[PDB]
DNA sequence: CAAATGCTATCAAAAAAAAAAAATGATAGCAATCT
DNA sequence: AGATTGCTATCATTTTTTTTATTTTGATAGCATTG
């Protein structure tokens, strides 16, 4: 999905490119990634039942 | 401060998984659960052992797509400190009568390291390491 | 400034209007804040306010030419 | 990166500093902003000249234990490498009419070889260096 | 560089070393070998496992003071990365005939990643996982 | 050790060379002789101002294949520790009544940073500048 | 174990054969002296002697397998 | 241009070998540059002369 | 002597350049919402 | 009812990725000539 984000302060705006280049990234990149740590944080994820339907999908597997 | 052993992790792939340990998987904190790569590597092992077909690839597909990156950044390595832990535990329960199993012995030093709870259907082999376990094929 | 955020995950969009909405503004107000709210977080010094300072300190010195 | 010439780390501390300025100044991340070791030599010699006095002493010490511990690694050095871009920097200028000076090819050259931005007053004699500019006295438009 | 297996780095600590093995580890530079946590792991448990006497005090302090120290910052953890690749190692040599024993895939694998070679008399093993091996047992030929 | 000002490294390459200061730099022991990369900056300067042709190519050549590898290792960078020397001592000498050229002041600091003898026919900056200075015009 | 080198500055290749004529050698034993002159000096330690040394200070040991 | 080097001490090799990759350069380069270093060490270059010439060789030059 | 040298060679892998494909960074243009 | 917002799009670069040449190593093989 695409997102368009005007009137961005020039400093935020220089800070962000500063940690996306510190870290070897395009800003474009280190914005999608922040907000998908973001996400990340916003979710709780369900380890039994996650894994129990990956199993029921492939009729369930032995990894010993 | 939990880390799953290979049994634990793996348990919910299987055919006739067991509903108490899925939800006690379901009951935790995924940024307070940990992984041995040792554990890792038998899970990857496990996957790249099957008889090719579509299963091996969609099994594939997730293991690497959905499964491992929720542990991505938890997935604690063996190195050189951990491996002293390791020699400690396993001489000490073997020098008295207990015998504790290497692919155990790495799973259980790494534990011991960060003061973590092992998750694991057979508890003896930890109990004798010293280190704090938890059996989910029960309640509490 | 502008930016466009290509190839983002219906996902992590989604999670990011939800925020949004909840915190009762909009995506592109939510995602400004975000981004405001970490900038603030990297700016340690403001080297002009920081020079002012010292400028108000001593009462401003004109500094000779010199090249 | 920004690397930043003598007179716009200069505005701040002078008796009305230009508002438009300090404002920019202000609007940058401290680590991405740099000094050329010629800049420095100026600005310690630009200290060093006034007469002696309670500001003289209170604007060395702001200077060696403020401002340019503030830039500590980040104070560029003119090598031998930048030498290089120096004698190219300035030979094309001259090649084109508008003449650069050896402070300023010091300064230009070494901004080009960090593939860097120059943020001077004085964009005048820079821009014929063929390196990024930027006056923070000017504003800011569409591209 | 190298990647020394528990079993050669036993050997000179053994009662009769075979010298053939020793010659060529002198004939080596520090620098270049690398041990597995893994071995460093096998080795520290070795050596727990002695009956408690004056020979298992002094060699536990020879190991640890003076061998180890000298492999500090060359001693290879089995990381999440390497894991992967131990996954390959293994299900390939299987899928092939000859299967290998995890313990052995976690030093394969561990060298492999960095396109070592593995210095161990159990040889027969790690070819088969494709990485390269080099017995100090036997005598060198190549070409 | 020895740094050669601007003027003394590049007085062999003009027409009439003053053979007083060939045959001095001809005593010196290579390994002990330093360039200031300001003074390397003047002479690739130097050599680009010239008209493009077998002349200025030649010259090129010789100064990045011949010349400038012989001080490999011992071109001194202009660094923050030398601008504090620098602004030390242009300012004394200045503050004094002896303009110190900025030009000259980028090597006597260079100099005195490392404590080194200048080799250069303006001595009189130098002396001003409180760095050891040598007149290769002259003998001894 | 043997090993050529091409393109060798053939200012290099008569300093070396000087070198070489000015000590009793042939341009390749000098070689092979220049080169294990800098080896031995890499050589900061020798793994191999040193276990041994180890291995004797106790009478030697002999540790047991541990690996499936 | 081109020596051969026989009978080396494999080890001598190793150490060699083992500067090279540290440095990032082939084994070859690196004797190249180890000769290299040899005779420039052996040499005892004139300075003032070597310019003189280099000056004369092209009409002279001033900077 | 046979072993050692000094040169030229082979010869199969490793170790700059030319082309092709992504992203990135800057806005630009509207229809549908909120103020 | 003018500003904001949500979505697409244009476009001149950067940045990567992939192909296609060229060079260089490795390693050791000929051959006519001194400890």
């Amino acid at each position: 999905a695409s997102v368009v984000i005007r009137n961005l302060s020039e400093a935020t705006h220089n800070a962000i490119k500063f940690r996306a280049r510190a870290a070897g990234r395009s800003t474009e990149a280190e914005i999608r990634l922040i907000l998908d740590n973001i996400a990340k944080a916003q979710q709780t994820v369900r380890l039994g039942s996650m894994l129990a339907s990956i199993g029921q999908e492939i009729g369930g597997v032995e990894l010993e | 401060m939990i880390l799953l052993d290979t049994n634990v992790i793996s348990e919910p792939l299987r055919p006739q998984p067991n509903e108490r340990v899925v939800a006690w998987l379901d009951s935790l904190i995924l940024e307070d659960v940990y992984l041995s790569a040792i554990t890792v590597a038998e899970m990857r092992l496990g996957v790249a052992l099957l008889l090719n077909g579509k299963k091996k690839n969609v099994l594939h597909e997730r293991m690497e797509q959905s499964i491992l990156p929720l542990f991505a950044g938890r997935i604690l390595p063996f190195d050189e400190p951990v491996a002293a832990i390791y020699a400690q535990i396993r001489s000490y329960a073997k020098t008295h009568g207990k015998e504790i199993a290497a692919a155990d012995g790495y799973i259980a030093a790494t534990a011991k390291q960060h003061s973590m709870t092992v998750a694991t259907r057979d508890t003896g082999s930890f109990f004798a390491a010293d280190v704090a376990v938890f059996n989910p094929w029960h309640l509490e």
